[PDB]
RNA sequence: CGAAGGCGACUUUCUGGUCUGUAACUGACGCUGAUGUGCGAAAGCGUGGGGAUCAAACAGGAUUAGAUACCCUGGUAGUCCACGCCGUAAACGAUGAGUGCUAAGUGUUAGGGGGUUUCCGCCCCUUAGUGCUGCAGCUAACGCAUUAAGCACUCCGCCUGG
């Protein structure tokens, strides 16, 4: 089980959740990013993806996987403070992938915020 | 002459390396030179020789 | 899609933020937030480009 | 819309003299069969409205040749009215 | 009169002859019926760039047609999704 | 590119039409354009895919001194498209359409012209244009000045206090 996997996050503008999994997704543990008492304008922190990143990473305890190769699929304030700060656990982050959804003009997008 | 969409070798120096097409301004060609090269790109990109994204 | 190894994480963070920089990926999901009308999408295509 | 050999086919059978392209009769089978082309070709595409005035604006370009056929020589106009089928 | 040059692929886990006997059904479409076919560019091992039919290879097949009718490509266009061996086509024309 | 409303992943079908060049030919075969015929943006009258997203109307939470307002979503037709239109926009280049003539420079789109050549690139003639600066003339001035509101001709239409 150990030494391989994907630290599958999707770092949104609020509540960048972290789900560690394998290289074929099975989600050994995940972490809700509001687990540090972040409720309103608070999960958009560096620290929502610093310690709640390792509230499932340091508390993995199931595979003991060490090579993580974290993957991000969205923009957020805790994005650069997620891939750095999943390695706040010190879990040898190796291969970050910017495989984000880029639709070739996918649908009809919503309205401007006045 | 016209560039076919199988001579990628004199065509891939105009493409973007991570899936897209670089423009004509930074590539240094004319407009008909770009547009007939774009048909070679398009019939390579849409028809799986060049990809869209991976 | 860019793996940064044989180094520390700082230039890897400065690769990931640069791979974000040299991309129509984060700019595209910045482009695709809301709708601009085609009476005003050419205002972006002129005031940024016809002046360049 | 019209191919080169086909106009150069009708100059063999319907010209008034040698090198007589631009004749009144040399844009009648060129006109009305290309109508009959687009009459069936826009029967396929019911919204070929720009190709519709493509042949109608040259109806008058042939009609003004029929108009020019009056004043100079009228026996050529009795000839060319009775040559093919054109009303009025 | 018009020169149609379709570009299909086959399932690339094949041999040389049963590929050719498969496109012999296509030669009955895209080389007969007054086609006067100059060449048959049926390629071998290309790599399929994305995962169509989850394959490890890709065997590109450019076959020319030449008819003033355009039966052959659109016939095998109507055949393609129905059968389970053919995947692509890309016809082209030039004059 | 399209007259205009407009036109955008493409591969193909049927085409429109643009343009250059050689200019072969008919011997002005033209322009306006009342009538008439079309298109006609969006929304609205309705059908079938539509309610995935968006979203009038409606809803919820609080803010705020004030709500359900600026904040937010859920969400109805309407949306998307095809099937009928209505005949309306700042549909404005706020300049009707065809022809002669008077300072320039400057890019750029297509075709023809080349000099060196280039390892496909430098310089330059021309056409049609796409643009940007800029005389004389102009107006009340703005600003226009070869993609005239300058100097002339022809036609239609419109106007003469609010």
């Amino acid at each position: 089980n150990i030494e391989n996997g994907v630290a599958h996050i999707r770092s949104t503008f609020n509540n960048t959740i972290v789900t560690i999994t394998d290289e074929f997704g099975n989600a050994l543990s995940w972490s809700s990013a509001g687990a540090l008492g972040f409720k309103g304008s608070k999960k958009s922190t560096p620290f929502a993806a610093q310690m709640a990143s390792e509230t499932a990473s340091k508390s993995a305890m199931e595979h003991g996987l060490k090579t993580v190769e974290v993957t991000v699929k969205g923009p957020g304030p805790g994005r650069e403070s997620a891939i750095r700060a999943l390695q706040s656990a010190g879990l040898e982050v190796t291969a970050i992938r910017d495989v984000t959804p880029v639709p070739h003009n996918g649908c009809r997008p919503p309205k401007r915020r006045r | 002459t016209h560039i076919d969409y199988k001579d990628t070798e004199l065509l891939k120096r105009f493409i973007s390396e991570r899936g897209k097409i670089l423009p004509r301004r930074v590539t240094g060609t004319s407009a008909k030179y770009q547009r007939m090269l774009t048909t070679a790109i398009k019939r390579s990109r849409h028809m799986a020789l060049l990809p869209y994204v991976k | 899609t860019v793996v940064r190894k044989n180094e520390s994480l700082e230039d890897a963070l400065r690769r990931f933020k640069r791979s974000v920089s040299k991309s129509g990926t984060i700019q595209e999901v910045r482009k695709r937030e809301f709708y601009e009308k085609p009476s005003v999408k050419r205002k972006k295509k002129s005031e940024a480009a016809r002046k360049r | 819309a019209i191919s080169q050999e086909r106009k150069n086919e009708i100059i063999k059978e319907y010209r008034v003299h040698e090198t007589d392209t631009g004749s009144p009769e040399v844009q009648i089978a060129v006109l009305t069969a290309e109508i009959n082309a687009v009459n069936e070709h826009l029967r396929t595409h019911k919204k070929d409205h720009h190709s519709r005035r493509g042949l109608l604006k040259m109806v008058g370009r042939r009609r003004h040749l029929l108009n020019y056929l009056r004043s100079k020589d009228i026996q050529r106009y009795r000839e060319l009215i009775k040559s093919l089928g054109i009303r009025r | 009169m018009r020169t149609y040059e379709v570009m299909y692929i086959v399932r690339p886990n094949i041999e040389e002859d049963a590929k050719k006997a498969l496109v012999e059904r296509f030669n009955g479409i895209l080389a007969t019926e007054g086609a006067e076919v100059l060449e048959a560019k049926d390629w071998g091992k290309r790599r399929l760039a994305y995962e169509i039919n989850d394959f490890k290879d890709g065997f590109y097949n450019i076959v020319r047609v030449k008819s003033d009718n355009n039966k052959a490509t659109d016939e095998f266009q109507r055949l393609a999704k129905i059968s389970d061996d053919i995947i692509r086509y890309m016809v082209i024309r030039e004059d």
